[PDB]
């Protein structure tokens, strides 16, 4: 099997500036069997360069393609918006076809802050005898995030699901969604329930807090 | 004009079987090799099986190979996949590509169509919503949630008043835990718009026949 | 298990090379230029040889390459009910090697004759010359030319035969001269593709060297440019009339040599993924680009007779034998350092043919050692077996009268049969088998289907092509004659024999095999006209 790796995994780059993608197969690769796709999230894979250098039809002449043996590269020269994206390699000269690892180009943008909401647990789930507190982080940048959950004074580690979102097609940012999930009974013999985000924006974290009895 | 669509394809017990079927259209289907790729949830692509126009030619990953039956339909235009004895780890979204030259890859794709092996069972969701707390009622904006909980299989659909409340709205991809997915999504209005106008949840759950409203009230 | 492979790609490209690139380059190409228009010819020629003649010559080359055997056991497997036509190829292939190698030994019987200091042919005045005898070429039927007198009455001595009927003695030094023929072919073709793939470096590649020099040498000699203006000034008045498009379509058809079994055996020893489509362009060009090259030589040096030598250029822009075994050597022997001219000259006449002896036997060996595997296990065995019953029977060609042997084998045993045979082929592949599984093996291979036009070709125009030239041959034929001599009867229809006992294999193996399928006539096709791949 023809292994092959491409770098970087994550890339940032700002809109204009020049971007950089490489290939590297276990063997040896003809060039008229190396292929490009881009896929952009949520939808299914488009044939973007084949043949090593050629652009499929409908794509920008922005894009270009190189290289041979066991090295390729993929290179926008002015990159948009629209160009974010994976970028799949693919070589078909033999059995078993295999694709690359990808490389996901995201859009990089000024700093911001995240926006912290905290929601107590509604009383229809209190009443299945479950208690799940949710906070949002919404809106911030760059993606690394870290959330701390503290009841009443401790902070509480486990028990939490953290989901993030894909980069915003309109302003290039992240949100991230944590779910704190106690017992009722748990939830209801304690009061204070904070949750708190620290991201780079600030070395203070931002607090958003609630006490069960107000 | 050329097009593609992956049908079949849903919960599967592991040992069970399963066929998928991509119809095409817009063009000859029968001058045409197509191949099946397959899409991990950890979204890593890996190609499945090929086969030629006439179906004298067929090559299997090896990891497949033994357990699934590529094959075509050259009159009704119909590509199949037969796939048995499967595996946790066949999970993925199977994607249908024409690719007849090699020298210029899979130049069209379909939709996907969506296979889970899990022995977990169908649950339906639970649907809370999320309203804030009673301090610091600054009214610039204000945020909602709705949160969906212990699910199984994926997907669910989550709109906010029918579809028609789209600016502000983050919804976060479910998250697998212990067998269950819990999803959530926040949507920002400005104070004057809410609570004076309505703003509800909408969740579907087709695997599980659930079809729920929840309307976002202030505590 | 696991068939044996080309040790390299060159030997493959130079053993089809070799194999497309004989004397018919030298002898016919640039004759057929100067007659049909110059120039202009190369429009109809360029057009039989785009539609008809490569569409062929790669149909040949991919299918020997997808299929992996000789041409029995091929086409066996393309069409149970048409495995006929491997045999009919063999035949015609058996039947050639008759008389095409005594052609080298002439070439080789004259090389042995440039060990002088003065040329024989250059006077009238030896043995064997008569009173009508004159220095060089001109047109009056009874007064022939110095060379044309060594050529006929000491080395042949064919004016000692009455005709077919009156062989004669045995020349023993063309007997020697044929059995080095033989022995070369033999430890050429003795080990198979192995050592067959190295000779045919200095077969295919020698006459590129001997082209060179010559072409410098010629176009060096007072006269030299205007035999170019014979050779080439365009006249498009010819394209008009359908005898120069046959004469185009005619030369492609043999010049290429496709559906003869040895492109098939070739290619069956490449590898299943080589780009056999580029290979097919590749060699197929370098086939008319050498003919081209030649007709520079030979008429640079025609221009130069027709300057200093007196003579009408009508009179020595001949075709055939004559062109290089009487007019150019005449040329040569009046030029500075002749012995030299001479000695490459025919060193290349006979590697331009040995190239091409190779490939008939190997269509041969291959088919056989593929259906046989008693043959296959015992190569130098067979093979030195093969190559005694073409010596022995050979001997009949080195007769006094022999040459009136060969002219006959020459217009039956690969006359009409192959025609037909290749016309089956394309009907085969295109219409039984189908385009679709055709362009379906050859994406398998090369990673791509063949493009539309040549589906078009193999399907319309290649069995068009075919017999547009089977027809006006037809409607063209003459009882077998040769320069006042006329072949009795029973000789015309002895070569009918020859001719037909090829052809016939199709037929008769349909029907031998036709009839012992068992169920119904419908039953009974399907069976024979499923693939033996689309059978496992
Ligand atoms: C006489 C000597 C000195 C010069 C050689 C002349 C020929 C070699 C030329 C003349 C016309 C040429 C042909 C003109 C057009 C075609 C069709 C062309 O077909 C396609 O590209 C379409 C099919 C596809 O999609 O691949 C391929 C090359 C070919 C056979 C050409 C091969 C080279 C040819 C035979
Ligand atoms: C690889 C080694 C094997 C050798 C194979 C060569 C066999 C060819 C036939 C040989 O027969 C001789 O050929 C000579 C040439 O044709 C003749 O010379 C005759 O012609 C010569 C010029 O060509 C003159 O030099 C001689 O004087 C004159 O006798 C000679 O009579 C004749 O018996
Ligand atoms: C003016 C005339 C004499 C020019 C002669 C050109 C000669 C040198 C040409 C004619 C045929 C050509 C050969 C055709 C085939 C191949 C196979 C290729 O993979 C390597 C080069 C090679 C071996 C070529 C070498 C050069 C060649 C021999
Ligand atoms: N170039 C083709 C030529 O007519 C030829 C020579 C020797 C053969 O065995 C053959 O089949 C054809
Ligand atoms: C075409 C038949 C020629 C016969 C050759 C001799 C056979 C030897 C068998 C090993
Ligand atoms: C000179 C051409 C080679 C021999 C051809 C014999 C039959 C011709 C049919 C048109
Ligand atoms: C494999 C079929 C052999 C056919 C028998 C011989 C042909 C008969 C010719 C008269
Ligand atoms: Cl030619
Ligand atoms: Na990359
Ligand atoms: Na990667
Ligand atoms: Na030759
Ligand atoms: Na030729």
């Amino acid at each position: 099997e023809n292994v092959l790796t491409q770098s970087p995994a994550i890339m940032s780059t700002s809109p204009g500036e020049k971007v950089t993608m490489t290939c590297r197969a276990s063997s040896s690769v003809g060039s008229s069997y190396l292929h490009w796709y881009q896929q952009k999230s949520g939808a299914s894979p488009k044939l973007w360069i084949y043949s090593t250098s050629n652009l499929a039809s409908g794509v920008p002449a922005r894009f270009s393609g190189s290289g041979s043996g066991t090295s390729y590269s993929l290179t926008i020269s002015s990159v948009e918006a629209e160009d974010a994206a994976t970028y799949y390699c693919q070589q078909f000269s033999g059995y078993p076809l295999t694709f690359g690892s990808g490389t996901k180009l995201e859009m990089k943008r000024a700093d911001a802050a995240p926006t912290v909401s905290i929601f107590p647990p509604s009383s229809e789930q209190l009443t299945s005898g479950g208690a799940s507190v949710v906070c949002f982080l919404n809106n911030f940048y760059p993606k690394d995030i870290n959330v701390k959950w503290k009841i009443d004074g401790s902070e509480r580690q486990n028990g939490v699901l953290n989901s993030w979102t894909d980069q915003d097609s309109k302003d290039s940012t992240y949100s991230m969604s944590s779910t704190l999930t106690l017992t009722k009974d748990e939830y209801e013999r304690h009061n204070s329930y904070t949750c708190e985000a620290t991201h780079k924006t600030s070395t203070s974290p931002i607090v958003k807090s609630f006490n069960r009895n107000e | 004009e050329v097009q593609l669509v992956e049908s079949g394809g849903g919960l599967v017990k592991p040992g069970g079987s399963l066929k998928l079927s991509c119809a095409a259209s817009g063009f000859t289907f029968s001058s045409y090799a197509m191949s099946w790729v397959r899409q991990s949830p950890e979204k890593r692509l890996e190609w499945v099986a090929e086969i030629s126009s006439g179906g004298r030619y067929i090559y299997y990953s090896d990891t497949v190979t033994g357990r699934f039956t590529i094959s075509r339909d050259n009159a009704r235009n119909i590509l199949h996949l037969e796939m048995s004895s499967l595996r946790s780890e066949d999970t993925a979204m199977y994607y249908c590509a024409r690719g007849e030259v090699r020298q210029r890859g899979f130049d069209y794709w379909g939709q996907g169509t969506t296979l889970t092996v899990s022995s977990a069972k169908t649950t339906a969701p639970s649907v809370y919503p999320l309203a804030p707390v009673c301090g610091d009622t600054t009214g610039s904006s204000v945020t909602l949630g709705c949160l969906v909980k212990g699910y199984f299989p994926e997907p669910v659909t989550l709109t906010w008043n029918s579809g028609s409340l789209s600016s502000g709205v983050h919804t976060f991809p479910a998250v697998l835990q212990s067998d269950l997915y819990t999803l959530s999504s926040s949507v920002t209005v400005t104070s004057s718009t809410w609570p004076s106008q309505s703003i509800t949840c909408n969740v579907a759950h087709p695997a599980s026949s659930t079809k729920v409203d929840k309307k976002i009230e202030p505590r | 298990d696991e068939r044996e492979t080309w040790s390299g790609k060159v030997d493959f490209l130079l053993s089809v090379i070799g194999f497309a690139v004989d004397l018919a380059n030298v002898w016919r190409f640039p004759y057929l230029c100067y007659k049909n228009g110059g120039g202009a010819f190369l429009v109809p020629y360029g057009i039989m040889l785009a539609v008809g003649g490569i569409p062929l010559f790669y149909m040949e080359l991919a299918l020997g390459q997808h299929n992996r055997k000789g041409a029995i056991t091929c086409w066996g497997r393309l069409v149970p009910l048409f495995k006929g036509i491997g045999y009919a190829v063999v035949l015609i292939a058996f039947y050639v090697d008759f008389y095409y190698n005594v052609i080298i030994a002439w070439s080789l019987r004259f090389f042995f004759a440039s060990f002088t200091n003065s040329l024989p042919w250059t006077s009238c005045n030896n043995i064997w010359n008569t009173p009508n005898c004159r220095p060089f070429e001109g047109h009056v039927e009874g007064f022939q030319s110095a060379a044309s007198e060594y050529f006929n009455r000491y080395i042949l001595e064919l004016n000692r035969s009455e005709g077919i009927h009156d062989l004669g003695a045995i020349k023993w030094d063309m007997a020697l001269c044929l059995l080095i023929v033989y022995l070369i072919c033999y430890f050429s073709l003795w080990k198979g593709i192995s050592t067959s793939g190295k000779v045919v470096w200095f077969t295919a590649l020698f006459p590129y060297a001997v082209l060179l020099i010559l072409l410098i040498r010629g176009l060096t000699l007072p006269g030299s440019f205007l035999g170019i203006q014979y050779y080439l000034t365009p006249n498009f008045s010819a394209i008009y009339k359908a005898e120069v498009w046959v004469d185009a379509a005619t030369q492609v058809f043999f010049s290429l040599g496709p559906g003869f079994g040895v492109l098939l055996a070739y290619a069956s020893y490449n590898k299943y993924h080589n780009n056999v489509y580029k290979d097919a362009l590749l060699t197929s060009f370098i086939n008319s680009a050498t003919s081209f090259i030649a007709g520079f030589v030979i008429f640079s040096v025609l221009g130069y007779m027709a300057h200093t030598l007196g003579v009408r250029i009508e009179d020595v822009a001949t075709e055939g034998p004559g062109l290089v075994f009487v007019v150019y050597p005449a040329a040569i022997a009046t030029m500075p350092a002749s012995t030299f001219w001479a000695l490459i000259f025919f060193m290349m006449l006979a590697t331009l043919g040995l190239d091409s002896s190779f490939g008939g036997s190997e269509a041969i060996i291959t088919a056989l050692s593929d259906e046989f595997p008693k043959i296959k296990r015992n190569r130098e065995l067979f093979v030195a077996g093969l190559f005694s019953l073409y010596f022995v029977v050979g001997l009949a060609s080195c007769t006094q009268g022999g040459f009136y042997f060969l002219h006959l084998l020459d217009r039956y045993a690969a006359g009409y049969s192959i025609l037909v045979a290749v016309f089956f082929e394309a009907i085969a592949v295109s219409w039984i088998y189908g385009t679709n599984r055709f362009s379906e093996d050859i994406r398998d291979m090369i990673g791509f289907p063949p493009g539309r036009y040549w589906q078009v070709c193999w399907r319309f125009v290649a069995p068009i092509f075919l017999l547009f030239i089977t027809v006006y041959g037809l409607i063209g034929y003459e009882p077998l004659t040769y320069a006042d001599y006329v072949y009795p009867s029973w000789a015309n229809a002895l070569g009918w024999c020859i001719a037909g006992s090829s052809v016939v294999m199709i037929p008769a193996v349909a029907i031998f095999k036709l009839l012992s399928t068992p169920g119904s006539l419908r039953q009974r096709f399907t069976i024979l006209t499923t693939p033996w791949r689309d059978q496992q």
